[PDB]
């Protein structure tokens, strides 16, 4: 079947080890007097990093996704949250997280480790409600950064002021909650590391534009996750640099993630974590998923490049912009995060429609498989308008219903049959095109 | 019987006839508004009629291509009204940011309703508890004023804004005065009558609506009450605009004496503070208003507001009406329920689709009333 050379990733084991160490560090944070905090993967984690090198987060959505990979434990956690009285149609990550806190069990062993404080970003409505319940049940201080200032391309000075001024409140909050003095040098280092890691993850994804794709999306789920754990850490920034070197070498050598690659797919949001085997099934057709706006930009930070293409955002110091003081760092850090592609559709779904159409073009995509994800209001808003814009463009597109965290709303059998039908459709379209353009 | 509230009922039933005729009488534009946070003072100052989009509570099959069915019935029912052409007389559409689901109604409407000539999204801060939110919203309200001045080509002066705020504040004060009558043992205003008044405030010219509120208040001191009060209920939820459902509740042996919902109290509760910078007065009125759950963090200030209303209006039982899939109110529900019950107010939970057979709800209400009879 295999037209292309293929090779397994050399840095795979390190990617798995860094993730395991992150989770073990959170649990062991108190052995040497460290700080623990919890919040979204979208929290501005450089702020707590100004309190020391022994400040360990637990990001809520990646943790809940880890639980969702264990169907039995995920079921138990959701049953506990339901017994408390929460509606079953709330965010499945949030329900899993709540249930595991009530059960007092950590997915990586032991009791559920109590955070010292909540440090959260609010853009999805459930961002507040998730940690309001946690902070009451753990009796801990809580801080929320309201980033709801509308699309980055419409940004005003006052909108940026609102986010920057809240971040200064956040500094005061984490000092009070932890009892430590915030250090400008550690903070600036963390801002710079977050800029590095998020831009570099984008650089790696942009390498997937070539045929054959050096990475498949299932492999990428174990790589994009590191920025969702601690994007402002030195370890994450340095690993993104190492990974970029490996993927560059794969491109240089013509290496394919999928040796029989013939069809390039794009997905969208939050895949069903206990059903990633669907991607291996697609590989039997010679289909590889090259990524998604979700994989590329849940944390990756992007810009338009000199040729009009999409690439990692330029680091300020490569642009003559110095970061030498707290106030400059805070404003640039706010601006960096407000450019996040995966925040724009909370205001205007056509921004995401255009972003998806651009990915289809630049990554040379043959077909799109859209998850209508009942488990996540925040990433699903606007999904049907995105589908319509893709349908109008002429690129084949199918949908399937599911839930990234709650298997009870995902039908494996029906979804696999729809995906099979889609593979047939792509073959038919190829035959018709060949016949017309003989 | 006496028909005192008949004008509000006519305005509700014939809301679209009203707007078309308003355009004939004034020559002004009509703006479809979404979410009660819309700074209507600016629209009124620009010579426009704000009309809140609401659903029709009928079966509809037009929204499936635009909004996925995991989202609430209200956001879909609302969008359907635009797609069906029922707001074809509205040149503008505007939403002020709160719940993310409702943002889809706005986005799909501006893209697909072909009679839309202009649109505007106001990113009002969600964290009204932040010390920086009022400055941010001051600037958002000023920016919308500048947009509207540009759109109409007519300067919107501070005097024009102050007059519009005065009309809105008068409406807010008159609706609060109407609600005060609900505290009596035999309320001269039923929950359905209050609902007709507070909902029509959101799509009738406020000067005309104020005149009708003042006529209503002139009549109340001597209004003969014939019905029995029954149990004193409070209704809680997001929108709660199904008047027909509320009429059933008040037909089984109860009166809805107070509410926590955007068809009612959460829309109008507070007037602006006296203040010489009219943009600050307008922006802060909305930041200081009882908060949508989405805007209620880090503290659940809503819980104190709901319990306070329940005690001040002598509530005996609280009914949560929840739209299917409503994340902001679902997130608050278990602890708000506990807060009311721990303070002596039994509660009932009812969940709603776009349409629902009324019978099963009536049985649940009748059973709740029996529980109030006990302990
Ligand atoms: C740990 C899982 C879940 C599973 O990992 P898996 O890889 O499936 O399983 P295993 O670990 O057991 O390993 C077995 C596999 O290793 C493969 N293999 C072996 N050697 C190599 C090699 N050298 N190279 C390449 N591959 C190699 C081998 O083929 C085998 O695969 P197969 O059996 O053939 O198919 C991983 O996907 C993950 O971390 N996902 C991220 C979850 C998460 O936290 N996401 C963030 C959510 S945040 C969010 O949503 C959000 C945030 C904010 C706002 C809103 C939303
Ligand atoms: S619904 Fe989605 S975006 Fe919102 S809290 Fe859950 S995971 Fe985050």
């Amino acid at each position: 079947a295999n037209k292309y050379p293929t090779e397994q990733l050399k840095l795979w084991g390190k990617a798995k080890e860094l993730r395991e160490q992150y989770y073990m560090n959170y649990a062991r944070a108190k052995e040497k007097g460290g700080i623990r905090w919890s919040g979204s993967a979208w929290a501005l984690d450089a702020i707590p990093a100004g309190l020391g090198e022994d400040v360990y987060s637990l990001t809520g959505e990646p943790y809940a996704a880890a639980v969702a990979h264990d169907r039995k434990f995920a079921k138990e956690c959701m049953d506990a949250a339901e017994a408390y009285g929460f509606a079953r149609d709330l965010c499945s990550y949030m329900r899993i997280y709540w249930g595991g806190m009530h059960l007092n069990k950590y997915a990586f062993g032991g009791e559920f480790p109590k955070p010292d404080f909540v440090f959260q970003t609010q853009i999805c409505c459930s961002h507040s409600k998730w940690y309001q319940h946690v902070a009451k049940e753990e009796k801990i201080p809580e801080f929320y950064l309201d980033v709801g200032v509308g699309p980055y391309r419409d940004m005003t000075d006052a909108r940026l002021d609102y986010v920057a001024n809240q971040l200064h409140d956040g500094i005061a909050f984490v000092e009070k909650a932890s009892g430590r003095k915030f250090d400008d040098e550690l903070f600036i280092k963390a801002v710079k590391n977050e800029m590095r890691s998020t831009s570099r993850w984008a650089d790696i994804c942009a390498l997937n534009k070539v045929k054959p794709a050096p990475l498949d999306e299932k492999t990428m789920y174990s790589l994009y996750v590191l920025c969702t754990l601690s994007k402002s850490s030195q370890w994450c920034a340095d690993f993104m640099d190492e990974l970029y070197e490996e993927v560059k070498d794969r491109v240089a050598r013509g290496i394919a993630a999928v040796p029989n690659e013939a069809i390039r797919l794009m997905t969208d949001t939050q895949p069903p974590w206990s059903f990633l085997k669907i991607f291996r099934y697609l590989e039997t057709y010679g289909a590889v998923s090259i990524g998604s706006l979700y994989t590329f930009a849940l944390e990756g930070i992007w810009e338009d490049k000199p040729d009009g293409s999409w690439g990692g955002r330029t680091l300020p110091w490569d642009k003559g912009i110095e970061i030498n003081d707290r106030d400059t760092a805070v404003r640039l850090y706010a601006d960096w995060n407000l450019s996040k592609p995966q925040w724009q559709h909370f205001y205007d779904p056509t921004i995401k429609s255009d972003m998806m159409l651009r990915i289809i073009k630049e990554w040379q995509v043959d077909g799109v498989m859209l998850h209508l994800n009942r488990g996540c209001e925040g990433l699903s808003v606007g999904i049907m308008e995105n589908r319509l814009a893709i349908a109008k463009s002429g690129t084949p597109v199918m949908t399937f219903e599911g839930n990234m965290g709650d298997e009870r709303e995902f039908d494996e059998v029906r979804t696999q049959a729809r995906v099979d039908a889609f593979m047939e459709q792509l073959g038919v379209r190829r035959q018709a095109a060949s016949a017309w353009s003989h | 019987s006496d028909g005192l509230f008949d004008q509000f009922k006519t305005w509700y039933e014939k809301r679209h006839d009203y707007a078309r005729d308003w355009k004939v009488r004034t020559g002004g534009q009509v703006v479809a508004t979404m979410c009660t946070y819309t700074p209507e003072e600016l629209l009124i100052a620009a010579g426009m009629l704000p009309v809140r989009v609401l659903g029709a509570h009928e079966p509809q099959n037009v929204t499936e291509p635009h909004i996925f069915g995991m989202f609430c019935p209200f956001c879909r029912d609302s969008l359907a009204q635009g797609l069906l052409g029922r707001f074809d007389y509205a040149e503008g559409v505007t939403l002020t940011q709160s719940c993310i689901q409702y943002r889809q109604t706005f986005g799909s409407w501006r893209l697909h309703v072909p009679t839309v000539k202009w649109d505007y999204y106001v990113p009002m801060p969600n964290e009204v508890q932040s010390p920086h939110a009022r400055k941010a919203h001051y600037e958002e309200v000023q920016a919308f004023r500048v947009f509207l001045q540009t759109l109409t080509g007519k300067e919107i002066t501070d005097a024009m804004l102050s007059d519009a705020l005065a009309v809105c504040d008068e409406n807010r004060r008159l609706l609060r005065e109407l609600y005060e009558y609900r505290k009596a043992a035999d309320p001269k205003v039923t929950g359905v009558e209050a609902l007709y008044a507070s909902l029509t405030a959101q799509f009738i010219d406020k000067r005309e609506h104020n005149e009708m509120l003042k006529k209503t208040l002139a009549a109340l001191p001597n209004r003969k009450v014939e019905r029995k009060t029954g149990a004193r209920f409070m209704t809680i939820g997001s929108e709660n605009d199904d008047i027909a459902f509320m009429g059933m509740v008040e037909s089984v042996g109860a009166t809805i004496v107070i509410d926590d919902q955007c068809s009612g109290s959460r829309y109008f509760w507070n007037a602006s503070k006296p203040e010489g910078d009219v943009i600050k007065a307008i922006a802060e009125r909305y930041c200081d208003r009882p908060a949508c759950p989405t805007k209620d963090y880090p503290a659940h200030t809503r819980f104190d507001h709901v319990l306070g209303m329940a005690k001040e209006y002598n509530v005996e039982g609280a009914i949560f009406l929840q739209q299917k899939f409503c994340d902001p109110h679902e997130g608050d529900y278990p602890d708000l329920k506990r807060h009311l019950e721990e303070n002596g107010i039994p509660t009932l939970f009812l969940e709603f689709d776009i349409t629902n057979p009324i019978g099963p709800f009536r049985i649940r209400i009748e059973a709740f009333l029996e529980t109030l009879s006990e302990e």
